[PDB]
């Protein structure tokens, strides 16, 4: 789960725009990997991993999102009748 | 080193020529001396954003809010003109 919305760490962790999401703390585990690693793909399988599978729960919830919308526009299609 | 005094070019009815050379001269000191604050503000600039990183919203915003003013102005020189009776543009 996306742990924390932080804003002076969030600046202090030097990253970027659309990397400042939610889920976005989860990349200090990552960076700090890859620059005492070397970044390649033996790096980090387990840390990597993590951040991924956050960002698979925000996508699944957006497809509900989605799923809230598609369901409103058809309703309203379907009211627009009478 | 050497500080010129400046003449203030309206003041001085255009016959005592040395004063008027030296009012154009301390004029255009005067244009180069806002420049090279327009300088002081882009080395400036430049020193925030690489130490920003991605951080442009922060702390270099007011940088650039009087970098952008300052450039349309703190240009040229032209003449102080008589009577500007005539505007166009």
């Amino acid at each position: 789960f996306p742990p924390l919305l932080s804003q002076e760490d969030m600046k202090k962790h030097k990253i970027l725009l659309a990397y400042r999401d939610r889920c976005a703390a989860l990349l200090v585990p990552l960076n700090e990997c890859r620059k005492k690693n070397y970044y390649m793909p033996w790096a980090c399988g387990h840390e990597r991993h993590e951040y991924e599978m956050c960002e698979v729960a925000d996508f699944q919830r957006r497809v509900k999102a989605m799923d809230k919308l598609k369901a409103e526009k058809i309703e309203q299609a379907k009211a627009a009748a009478a | 080193h050497q500080r010129p005094e400046l003449v203030s070019f309206d003041d001085i009815n255009y016959n005592d020529h040395k004063k008027v050379r030296e009012a154009q001269e301390s004029y255009t000191r005067e244009q180069f001396i806002r420049l090279e604050a327009l300088k002081t503000v882009r080395k400036a600039l430049e020193k925030c954003y690489e130490e920003s990183g991605p951080n442009h919203f922060e702390d270099c915003k007011n940088l650039a809010e009087q970098y952008l003013d300052m450039l349309p102005t703190h240009r040229l020189q032209g003449y102080l003109g008589y009577q500007r009776n005539d505007p166009s543009k």
